[PDB]
C-alpha cells in the first residue's frame, strides 16, 4: 500500500532447532540479543548471515523471556522463567556477568529501563515490583496484592509508570508506585470473553515526533486491537483493528511507524500464517509482511531502522527496509528532511 | 493572466477542460466508494489511480476527462514516459507491468483488448525513473540492483543501495539518503554517485581499447550527442585537433569549433597542454602549466578572466617583476568590490583605500 | 530602493516603483536586512526570507542589469546569476555579465567577454558584430548569421554555417578569409567529409585544395558519375 518498501534479507538458523521466546536490538553499539528454550541466550552483531560475532551465553535454567537492552550504559539485562536476573557487561570483547540475583518466588513477567537508563523496573507475575539503580542498588519495592501485571513501561520523563495486568486491564502509578488512575481502554468496545495485552511501546520522542501533539503510545491486544495514545491518559486516542492474533510491537528508533508481529487465519485452510503489518501513529496501514514458520514470536528495529529481526521458529530473519523519506532532487541540489531530538 | 491558474476536480466527476471555474471546495467531501491512491502527471497528461484498479487519463494544462482504463490491480505506484504513452504501474503486491495508453493486446481467453498490458513483468520493484530525454530508456530498482531497460529489454543489472536522482544525457545519478540521514549535518561528496548507462561505457570502453582514430566508426553507426562530446573530450585531452573539430561539428557545439580552431593556431606544445587543461575546469592545474612555461602574465591572466582577484594579487606581491601599478590597483579596487558587493564595508575600506 | 509592509493578513515586499510581492502572513514587520524580514507573531520574531530571485527579474524587466545584480548579489540561485548573466552579455553589458558569470565561474563566455573587451581595446566599436558572437556561441545561428549580414560582415556568416558544415546556407554567401588558415581548415574538412562519409564536400574542397587523382578516386571510389 502507500507508504515504504520491504523484503526478507537474510536468515539465521539456530542450533538443534532452539525454539526463541524474545529478540531485541541494541542501538548505540547493534548487538541483537536473542533468548531461547533450555537456557538458550545469544549475542549476535551484523557487518559489511555473515556475522561478525556470535557469542552464546550461560547460566540461565529454563526459557530466557526477558531479554532487555541499556543504551546509555554496556549493559544487557536477562531473566528467565526460573527467575535468575542477570546483567551482563562487554568487557574485552566478550558479554560476562556483572551482577546476579533471584527473588527465588515468581516469574520474572517483564522489564524497562526508564528513558535516561538510570533505573530499571522489574515486575513479577504475582504482584511484586522492583525499582533498582543502574548501579545494580535496589530503590523501593511494591507488592500489588489483588492483580498480575504481566506488562510495563515508562513514560517519557520517567515520572509515570504504566503497569498492565494480566486480565487485559492496564493501571498507571507514579514512580514511586502510587496507584493514579485505570487507563480508558476504548479499542476493546464490542468485545466478548477474556483479553490479554500482546503489548504495550511508549516512543520517548529523542530523534523528535511526527507531529507536535502526535500520538507516542501504542497498546494491543491478543484479540488484534490496537489503540494509539496521545499521553498516558488520553481518552481520545487512535483505535485499529488488525484481525490478526498479535504477539507484539515494537515503534522504529524515529517513532515514524509501529511495527505489529501476529498472525492470521490463511484464507482457504485451517492454518495460520505468520505476519508482520507496519502502521503511521495515525492509524494508516503500510503494508504486511508473511514470514515462513511455525510461529513468530518477537521482534525488533535495528538502531538506523533499515532492518527488523523477526525471532521465527529457531530462525531470525531480517527484512530490509528502504525508508519513504521525505526527500527529493532538483538543479543538483538534493532535498532531505529530517525530525529533530530538540525542534 | 493569474486567473485561470488554479482548478479543483472531484474523482467521480466528468470535467470537459473547457472552464477556468472557481474552486468549488464544497465538492471535495462528497464521498467515494473507490478513493485515489496513486497519481502522476507528464506535462501532457494526468493519470489517477483509483483503490477498484481504474485508471482514469486527463488531459494538461487544461483538466477534461480522455478515458477510464480499467486494471487487475491497484497500483502503488505511477509513472509516464516523457512521451505520454506509456505507463509504468507497481501493483499493491511489488510487481511491475508497462501499460500502453494509445494501444491493442492479444489475450489467451482468445480476446482483442485496447489499453495494452505489456508482456513485461519483475518482481520487487519500489524505485523507478523513465529517462527525461528518451521516451523508452527506463530504470528500475531491484533491491541492491538496478536493472536499466530500453524499450522491453534488461540491461546488465548495476550494484547500487541508493535511489534513483535523476535520469539524462545517458547517466543516472544515484544518492545514497540512508548514509546521509546518519549524520545529516555533515554529508560527503561520495554520497551522490554516477552511474553510465551501457551504450556510453562501451563507447568509453572503444575509446580506451579500440582507440580515438576508429572509435568513431562505431558512434556513425550508432550516434548520440551524449557520445560525440565525448569522443570531443577525449580527442581534445590527446590533442587530436582533428577528430575533436569533427566531433564538436556532429553535436553542433560552436564554443567547441572556436576553441580547436584557437588551439590550432598556438606554436607551442606546452602553451597547447596549458590551454587545454583549462577546458575542462582544471584551472589550478592550467595555472602551474604557466608558472612552470615562465608564463606568470598567463597565470594572472588566467586568474583575472576566472575572477580570483586574491590570487591576482597574490601572484603581483610574490613575483620577481614589478607589478603594475593600474594592475595593483585594479586588484584592490575589485577585492574591495568583492566585498562591498557583500556588504561587508569594513572589508571593502582595506582595499579601496589601497586601490 | 526596497521596502517590507504588513497589512490586512499579507506580508508586502515592494521594489524600485515595480509591482509589490504579496503573500499571506499575520504579526507585523519589525526590520528588514539582506535576505530576512523580522517579522514578529504575536509573541515571537519569525525571520521570514525574500524570493530575491522575483525582484531581481523585476530590474531584468526593465534592462536595469547593473541594479539587477544587487538583488542577486544578497544570494540567488546559479540557474538565477546564469540568467541575469546572459541577460546582461546580450544587454552588452560586459562588466555586469564579467561578474554574473564570475559567480558561476563559466570561463567559455568569460574569454568571449575578454575578447569583446580586446577588440573594444584596439579601437572596435560595432556593436551588432558583438551581438552576433554573443549569438554565435548561444547556437542562436540565424540570428547570429542575420547581425554578421547587418553589421557589414557577410563572409563571418559564411564562415560559421561553413565551420557548422551548412552546405545550402554558404553557397548564397562564398567569399575567402584569411586564404592560409581558409586552405588549412578547407583541407581539414575535406578529411572530416572523407573519413566520416560525407565524401561530396571532401571532393569539391579537394578540387579547391588542387588534388585531382585524390578527386576522381572518391568518386570513382563512391560512384558519382
Amino acid at each position: 500500500f502507500q507508504g515504504m518498501f520491504f523484503y526478507l534479507s537474510k536468515k539465521i538458523s539456530i542450533p538443534n532447532n532452539v525454539k526463541l521466546q524474545c529478540v531485541s536490538w541494541n542501538k548505540e553499539q547493534g548487538f541483537i540479543a536473542c533468548g531461547g528454550e533450555d537456557g538458550l541466550l545469544k549475542v549476535l552483531k551484523l557487518e559489511t548471515s555473515n556475522l561478525s560475532m556470535n557469542q552464546t551465553l550461560e547460566g540461565h535454567s529454563g526459557s530466557v523471556q526477558v531479554v532487555t537492552w541499556n543504551e546509555q550504559y554496556q549493559k544487557l539485562t536477562t531473566s528467565d522463567e526460573n527467575g535468575l536476573i542477570i546483567v551482563w557487561m562487554l568487557y574485552k570483547g566478550s558479554w560476562i556477568e556483572e551482577m546476579i540475583n533471584n527473588r527465588n518466588k515468581s516469574v520474572v513477567r517483564s522489564m524497562s529501563w526508564n528513558a535516561d537508563g538510570q533505573k530499571i523496573c522489574i515486575v513479577y507475575e504475582d504482584g511484586a515490583v522492583i525499582v533498582g539503580s543502574v548501579d545494580g542498588n535496589r530503590i523501593w519495592g511494591k507488592d500489588l496484592k489483588g492483580i498480575q501485571l504481566s506488562h510495563v513501561t515508562w513514560s517519557a520523563d520517567s515520572k509515570v509508570l504504566l503497569f498492565g495486568m494480566a486480565n487485559g486491564e492496564i493501571h498507571i502509578y507514579d514512580n514511586q508506585g502510587n496507584f493514579m488512575i485505570k487507563m480508558k481502554l476504548s479499542c476493546l468496545v464490542n468485545v466478548t470473553g477474556a483479553i490479554s495485552i500482546a503489548g504495550i511501546h511508549w516512543y520517548h520522542g529523542t530523534e523528535g515526533y511526527v507531529e507536535p501533539d502526535c500520538p507516542c503510545l501504542a497498546v494491543c491486544f491478543d484479540n488484534g486491537r490496537c489503540q494509539i495514545m496521545r499521553h498516558e491518559n488520553d481518552q481520545n486516542p487512535v483505535l485499529i483493528d488488525t484481525g490478526m492474533y498479535v504477539v507484539g510491537i515494537q515503534w522504529n528508533h524515529m517513532g515514524s511507524v509501529l511495527a505489529v508481529a501476529g498472525f492470521q487465519k490463511a484464507a482457504m485452510q485451517d492454518k495460520d500464517v505468520n505476519i508482520v503489518q507496519f502502521y503511521t501513529p495515525f492509524g494508516e496501514h503500510l503494508g504486511t509482511l508473511k514470514v515462513p514458520g511455525k510461529e513468530i514470536s518477537a521482534l525488533s528495529w535495528e538502531g538506523g531502522g533499515l532492518k527488523i529481526a523477526l525471532a521465527v521458529d529457531s530462525f531470525i530473519y531480517f527484512a530490509n527496509i528502504r525508508p519513504n523519506y521525505k526527500w527529493g532532487y532538483c538543479s543538483n541540489t538534493v532535498v532531505y528532511a529530517y525530525t529533530r531530538p530538540d525542534r | 493572466r493569474k486567473e485561470g491558474r488554479e482548478r479543483i476536480y472531484h474523482v467521480d466527476d466528468t470535467p470537459s477542460g473547457s472552464m477556468d471555474g472557481v474552486l468549488d471546495y464544497s465538492k471535495t467531501i462528497q464521498g467515494t466508494r473507490d478513493p485515489i491512491c496513486a497519481i502522476t502527471a507528464s506535462d501532457k497528461i494526468l493519470i489517477v489511480g483509483r483503490e477498484s484498479g481504474t485508471i482514469q487519463r486527463y488531459s494538461l494544462p487544461n483538466v477534461g476527462l480522455i478515458q477510464k482504463y480499467s486494471l487487475n490491480c491497484r497500483a502503488y505506484q505511477l509513472s509516464l514516459n516523457c512521451n505520454s504513452s506509456r505507463l509504468a504501474i507497481i501493483d499493491i503486491s511489488g510487481v511491475l507491468t508497462f501499460f500502453d495508453l494509445d494501444a491493442r493486446v492479444t489475450d489467451s481467453t482468445g480476446q482483442q483488448v485496447v489499453g495494452e498490458l505489456l508482456k513485461l513483468e519483475r518482481r520487487d520493484v519500489w524505485d523507478m525513473k523513465w529517462a527525461k530525454d528518451n521516451p523508452d530508456l527506463f530504470a528500475m530498482m531491484e533491491k541492491t540492483r538496478m536493472y536499466v531497460f530500453r524499450n522491453l529489454d534488461p540491461e546488465e543489472p548495476i550494484q547500487t543501495s541508493g535511489y534513483i536522482c535523476n535520469f539524462e544525457d545517458l547517466e543516472i545519478k544515484s544518492v545514497l539518503l540512508d548514509e546521509i540521514l546518519k549524520d545529516p549535518e555533515h554529508p560527503n561528496k561520495d554520497y551522490l554517485i554516477n552511474f553510465e548507462i551501457r551504450s556510453l561505457r562501451d563507447s568509453r570502453a572503444l575509446i580506451e581499447k579500440v582507440g580515438i582514430k576508429d572509435a568513431s566508426q562505431f558512434i556513425e553507426d550508432n550516434p548520440h550527442p551524449r557520445l560525440w562530446r565525448l569522443l570531443a573530450e577525449a580527442a581534445l585531452q590527446k590533442l587530436d585537433l582533428y577528430t575533436a573539430e569533427q566531433a564538436f561539428v556532429r553535436c553542433k557545439d560552436y564554443q567547441g569549433i572556436k576553441f580547436v580552431k584557437r588551439l590550432g593556431k598556438l606554436l607551442s606544445e606546452s602553451m597547447k597542454q596549458a590551454e587545454v587543461v583549462g577546458y575542462f575546469g582544471r584551472f589550478e592545474e592550467a595555472e602551474r602549466t604557466y608558472l612552470e612555461m615562465d608564463r606568470r602574465d598567463l597565470a594572472i591572466g588566467l586568474r583575472l578572466k576566472l575572477g580570483d582577484w586574491f590570487r591576482v594579487l597574490q601572484l603581483l606581491k610574490t613575483g620577481s617583476g614589478d607589478a603594475d601599478d593600474s594592475l595593483l590597483e585594479q586588484a584592490n579596487n575589485a577585492i574591495g568590490d568583492y566585498f562591498a558587493d557583500r556588504q561587508k564595508w569594513l572589508n571593502a575600506v582595506q582595499y579601496y583605500v589601497q586601490g | 530602493d526596497m521596502l517590507c509592509f504588513s497589512g490586512g493578513g499579507y506580508l508586502n515586499i515592494k521594489a524600485s516603483t515595480f509591482p509589490v510581492h504579496r503573500q499571506k502572513l499575520q504579526g507585523f514587520v519589525v526590520g528588514y536586512n539582506g535576505s530576512k524580514i523580522f517579522c514578529l507573531h504575536v509573541f515571537s520574531i519569525s525571520a521570514v526570507e525574500v524570493p530575491q530571485s522575483a525582484p531581481m527579474y523585476q530590474y531584468l524587466d526593465r534592462k536595469l542589469f547593473k541594479e539587477a545584480y544587487q538583488i542577486a548579489c544578497l544570494g540567488v540561485t546559479d540557474t538565477d546569476w546564469r540568467e541575469l548573466a546572459m541577460e546582461a552579455l546580450e544587454g552588452l553589458d560586459f562588466e555586469t555579465a564579467k561578474k554574473a558569470f564570475i559567480r558561476v565561474q563559466d570561463l567559455r563566455y568569460l574569454e568571449l567577454i575578454s575578447s569583446i573587451e580586446e577588440r573594444k581595446k584596439r579601437g572596435e566599436t560595432n556593436n551588432d558584430l558583438f551581438l552576433a558572437d554573443v549569438f554565435s556561441y548561444q547556437g542562436k545561428f540565424h540570428e547570429a548569421a542575420k547581425l554578421y549580414k547587418r553589421s557589414g560582415h557577410e563572409n563571418l556568416a559564411l564562415e560559421m554555417y561553413t565551420d557548422l558544415c551548412m552546405f545550402e546556407y554558404a553557397k548564397d554567401f562564398l567569399g575567402s578569409g584569411d586564404p592560409k588558415e581558409t586552405k588549412m581548415l578547407i583541407t581539414k574538412q575535406a578529411d572530416w567529409a572523407r573519413n566520416i562519409k560525407e565524401p561530396k564536400a571532401a571532393v569539391e574542397m579537394y578540387i579547391s585544395a588542387g588534388e585531382h587523382v585524390k578527386a576522381i578516386e572518391i568518386c570513382g571510389d563512391h560512384g558519382w558519375v
